[PDB]
RNA sequence: AAUUCCGAUAACGAACGAGACUCUGGCAUGCUAACUAGUUACGCGACCCCCGAGCGGUCGGCGUCCCCCAACUUCUUAGAGGGACAAGUGGCGUUCAGCCACCCGAGAUUGAGCAAUAACAGGUCUGUGAUGCCCUUAGAUGUCCGGGGCUGCACGCGCGCUACACUGACUGGCUCAGCGUGUGCCUACCCUACGCCGGCAGGCGCGGGUAACCCGUUGAACCCCAUUCGUGAUGGGGAUCGGGGAUUGCAAUUAUUCCCCAUGAACGAGGAAUUCCCAGUAAGUGCGGGUCAUAAGCUUGCGUUGAUUAAGUCCCUGCCCUUUGUAC
RNA sequence: UCAAAGUUUGAG
């Protein structure tokens, strides 16, 4: 049962999870303080955020291989309220997705692929699809 | 005439009112609760939540805009 | 020699191209189980053709669909239509071809639309208003 | 399943109209009653198509009203389920069977029409079509939930639960059955 | 005493504004007996207005 | 019909009203008693069908 | 739970201990929904709770915070007057003093008799904007 | 729908318009087709690591790594054909022209473009090395350089955006588009992947792209899914203004744009009045093109989500024909 | 099977 087989939601939750039991993830000194976008009024009401958003970044190099920052940007994109004029797209936080992908990069969960960006690694396949196979071992439902 | 001064507490005489009477009835929705109560909103979700834990009353259905509960499940 | 019978369904501009083949029952799409595909709401909508029709039918027969283009709802509107086609096209080919009527009778007689097309699609905007019909405000005084 | 479809749900077998009137225009068995209350369904073609689309997607579409709720159908599919599901609490039984009672009594039965007269204002009052009745039930009741669901803490859908039972019981307390009532009574006063 | 009247023909849109259609109507009780009356919303042959009067029977408008 | 239903006579034939209205020009024009007609239509004066 | 504060007394403005703390701070001048969270999050507290429970040492450490940013790692960029011209400081105003910075600074400029300060003089829109058709009061 | 037809007939036979036409949209497991499409299902030739299920085989999943001496064209692109004509059945109709319904299947009706005669003293002499007359023509009404101004604000109006929140807001998460456009230029420059630096605006390195080749499976928004908040001008709203920081530029002060913190106004759905609109339409929602060193609250296109209501009438507002009256 | 609806550069 490997992880597209899962509920995607559930999936990133108990991978960040697995990724704060392990405790060598590399999260950095600003993380309270930054905001995650342009777009965004607030930081996350999530503390460990970046657990989760680390997450987010393997599950989708999982999906689609050899995606860059430029690549996370676009993905962790949306709505732009610029208050009295009216809504854009704007591009996610290019730092945050970059210290993710040389967090994971630290982990080895991840690699730098030829062609660019980075794609998830086999030690990495290994894992996500692992807890893939605890969630469909949760329970029928 | 609308104007309404809701509670944000673990206050007493509610507090017998939810653990009493909330259980009985058939809908149990927070914003049941917060009309019959004085009670928030916030405080009313988080209550029934307690009660669910306690087993108190029943899930129906548990969705991002509206959480529905119910009776015991008497019989 | 081989059981296989690609087949699309159509929304809008969404194509869901079904491929059923000589199997054990499958039914997922892109690369994942009927149960998320994960508008959600819109979920008995792709699983209607399998409950109208009933496992029994399906059962021997394996379908990989790939979705591409349109809206979410659109695509499922295109794979709902195009599974139910490829059983179809499928008991056609090799089944027999009162077995092919008897199905199209039951999917009919439910809805027409789950192998007949919209040929509706999005109407072009004129000049002189925002939209097609809708023109833009007239002041006069 | 494959021999009856439910709502999800609900029965759809054992919906019973009273008023031979409706029936025919509310679409809640033909035999033909959906699993889901969407549907692509070009219902918009000729004049009375609209009348064989079913009542529960009729209701949902309605919901979908207001600026914000344009082509929010999802959004407000969620909604009919809901209050559906609050129904069969509140009140039990089907609450398809309770939404019908609704439609059924809550549109009006004769309305006036606009005739000029003269040239200062003066109606007589006719009877409604009953696709008409079906229409008029169907917006009144969803506008009215709608309508008091805005600054208050309560859900649509548990207002639009609320409506459909105030409506399906002759309340005087549903904003349509009172509006119903205003209606047919003015309707009387220049018969 | 409400009275419930089937649609044998209908005659034609009157109304000022084009609405109210002109419509013979059945008696449903007793068929023999037959109004003429204006009716709002889509209507047609065969299908059943619900009358609360029922000795009224509109001409011209 | 309604009448003869609830009539005590059995048949009974029913009378008539007889009545000579006169129109001024106006009143006849206004009320569609009499159109305006073309130049060479004035002058046949049958009666209409 | 918690039974206590419920309405509350800081840096001379109030706060109502029955808001939720980030959300009842801002009622501070020169505290916005980011620094509060901020502030709270270096004072590490759970910020869940009520402003009506939080013990008087806690509203303490929040304040200390909240007037000596830097000393807590609240960086840079997060105080409004940085760099602020009178001394070479960069810090976070709060309360009546906040408001004293802004009228020092249209006296400056006022006693610069500058563009802006003019037009701030004369009550005018002074980020040039269009005037013609707008701000009419 | 049509001065479109049937028919009557001091008219007969013609011309323009209308229609036909062109582009478009929707049908083609039929044809022609492809390494700048897909591949397509295979073969799985595999890799690959336990990648998973599983004692192990056999499956599930993609990433891809693949060429060519695999196999095609369902999806892709775009050619040439086809295809619907009110043709078929039943009504109604001088049993003509046609109209209604229904079958099969798009049901004559997808939507644009072009578009008569005769006008208007409509607009344009600031689009033109189209141009009459008139004016000026070196102390210029030619031209160029600097500077300002077209942005000025008791006020009145027109298109517009954003709102007034809970069907919402935020905060995370999941997840789907289509039309395009792009440097190496008519006078100086584009689109940008990837990797580092920065919270961010951006900065610095290397790459691809005159393009189905790279940007780019254009990983859009709304929507969906969990968050919190809780009817409080509240975390709705984001005007106003202070402080700093980035870039474009020869230069940005009268804030060019951009980011950050702080500030936190009116506004609780809007009088009388009136606008626009009937099907993938309105409305919502984003994304392209235009201008563009810098760049959209405008517009011109695109798709995505997707209704209520009509299928009618001349009440108003208008238009087209007939007869009529007219001191216009 | 009839409510109210007055006026219109001197500037060619």
């Amino acid at each position: 049962v490997t992880v597209k087989d899962v509920n995607q939601q559930e999936f990133v939750r108990a991978l960040a999870a697995f990724l704060k039991k392990s405790g060598k993830l590399k999260v950095p000194e600003w993380v309270d303080t930054v905001k995650l976008a342009k777009h965004k009024e607030l930081a996350p009401y999530d503390e460990n955020w970046f657990y989760t958003r680390a997450a987010s970044t393997a599950r989708h190099l999982y999906l689609r291989g050899g995606a860059g920052v430029g690549s996370m940007t676009k993905i962790y994109g949306g709505r732009q309220r610029n208050g009295v004029m009216p809504s854009h797209f704007s591009r996610g936080s290019k730092s945050v997705a970059r210290r993710v992908l040389q967090a994971l990069e630290g982990l080895k969960m991840v690699e730098k692929d030829q062609d660019g960006g980075r794609k998830l690694t086999p030690q990495g396949q290994r894992d996500l699809d692992r807890i893939a196979g605890q969630v469909a071992a949760a329970k029928k439902k | 005439r609308d104007k309404l001064n809701n509670l944000v507490l673990f206050d007493k005489a509610t507090y017998d009112k939810l653990c009493k009477e909330v259980p009985n009835y058939k809908l149990i929705t927070p914003a049941v609760v917060s009309e019959r109560l004085k009670i928030r909103g916030s405080l009313a979700r988080a209550a029934l939540q307690e009660l669910l834990s306690k087993g108190l009353i029943k899930l129906v259905s548990k969705h991002r805009a509206q959480v529905i509960y119910t009776r015991n499940t008497k019989g | 020699p081989l059981q296989s019978v690609q087949v699309f369904g159509r929304k809008k501009t969404a194509t869901a191209v079904a491929h059923c083949k000589r199997g054990n029952g499958l039914i997922k799409v892109n690369g994942r189980p009927l149960e998320m595909i994960e508008p959600r709401t819109l979920q008995y909508k792709l699983l209607e053709p399998v409950l109208l029709l009933g496992k029994e039918r399906f059962a021997g027969v394996d379908i990989r669909v790939r979705v591409k283009g349109g809206g979410h709802v659109a695509q499922i509107y295109a794979i709902r239509q195009s599974i139910s086609k490829a059983l179809v096209a499928y008991y056609q080919k090799y089944v027999d071809e009162a077995s092919k009527k008897e199905i199209k009778d039951i999917l009919i007689q439910y809805d027409r639309t789950l192998l007949v097309a919209d040929p509706r699609r999005c109407e072009s905007k004129k000049f002189g208003g925002p939209g097609a019909r809708a023109r833009y405000q007239k002041s006069y005084r | 399943t494959p021999d009856i479809k439910l709502f999800g749900k609900w029965s759809t077998d054992d919906v019973q109209i009273n008023d031979i009137s409706l029936q025919d225009y509310i679409a809640v068995k033909e035999k033909y009653a959906k699993y889901l209350p969407h549907s692509a369904g070009r219902y918009a073609a000729k004049r009375f198509r609209k009348a064989q689309c079913p009542i529960v997607e009729r209701l949902t579409n309605s919901m979908m009203m207001h600026g914000r709720n344009n082509g929010k159908k999802l959004m407000t599919v969620r909604i009919v389920k809901h209050a559906f599901e609050i129904i069969h609490l509140l009140t039990g039984e089907n609450p398809l069977q309770v939404l019908v009672n609704a439609i059924i009594n809550s549109g009006p039965r004769e309305d006036s029409t606009r005739i000029g007269r003269a040239g200062t204002v003066r109606r007589q009052a006719v009877d409604v079509s009953p696709l008409r009745r079906v229409n008029q039930a169907i917006w009144l009741l969803c506008t009215g939930a709608r309508e008091a669901a805005f600054r208050n803490i309560k859900t649509i859908a548990e207002c639009l639960a609320d409506e459909l039972i105030n409506a399906a019981k002759g309340s005087s307390n549903s904003y349509a059955i009172k509006k119903k009532d205003e209606l047919e009574r003015v309707a009387k006063s220049n018969r | 005493p409400i009275k419930l009247a089937r649609v044998t023909k209908v005659i034609g849109k009157t109304g000022s504004q084009g609405q109210c259609t002109q419509v013979r109507v059945e008696f449903m009780d007793d068929t023999s007996h037959s109004t003429i009356r204006n009716v709002k919303g889509p209507v047609r042959e065969g299908d059943v207005l619900t009358l609360l009067e029922s000795e009224r029977e509109a001409r011209r408008l | 019909r309604d009448i003869s239903e609830a009539s005590v006579f059995d048949a009974y034939v029913l009378p008539k009203l007889y009545v000579k209205l006169h129109y001024c020009v106006s009143c006849a024009i206004h009320s569609k008693v009499v159109r305006n007609r073309s130049r060479e239509a004035r002058k046949d004066r049958t009666p209409p069908p | 739970p918690e039974k206590f504060q419920h309405i509350l007394r800081v840096l001379n403005t109030n706060i109502d201990g029955r808001r939720k703390i980030a959300f009842a701070i801002t009622a501070i001048k020169g505290v916005g929904r980011r620094y509060a969270h901020v502030v709270l999050r270096k004072a590490d507290i759970d910020l869940t709770k009520r402003a009506g429970e939080l013990t008087e040492d806690e509203v303490e450490r929040v304040i200390t915070i909240m007037q000596n940013p830097r000393q807590y790692k609240i960086p840079d960029w997060f105080l409004n007057r940085q760099k602020d011209v009178k001394d070479g400081k960069y810090s976070q105003v709060l309360a009546n003093g906040l408001d004293n910075k802004l009228r020092e600074d249209l006296e400056r400029l006022k006693k610069i008799r500058a563009h802006r300060g003019l037009r701030h003089f004369w009550g005018l829109r002074v980020r040039g904007q269009h005037t013609k058709t707008t701000g009419r009061r």
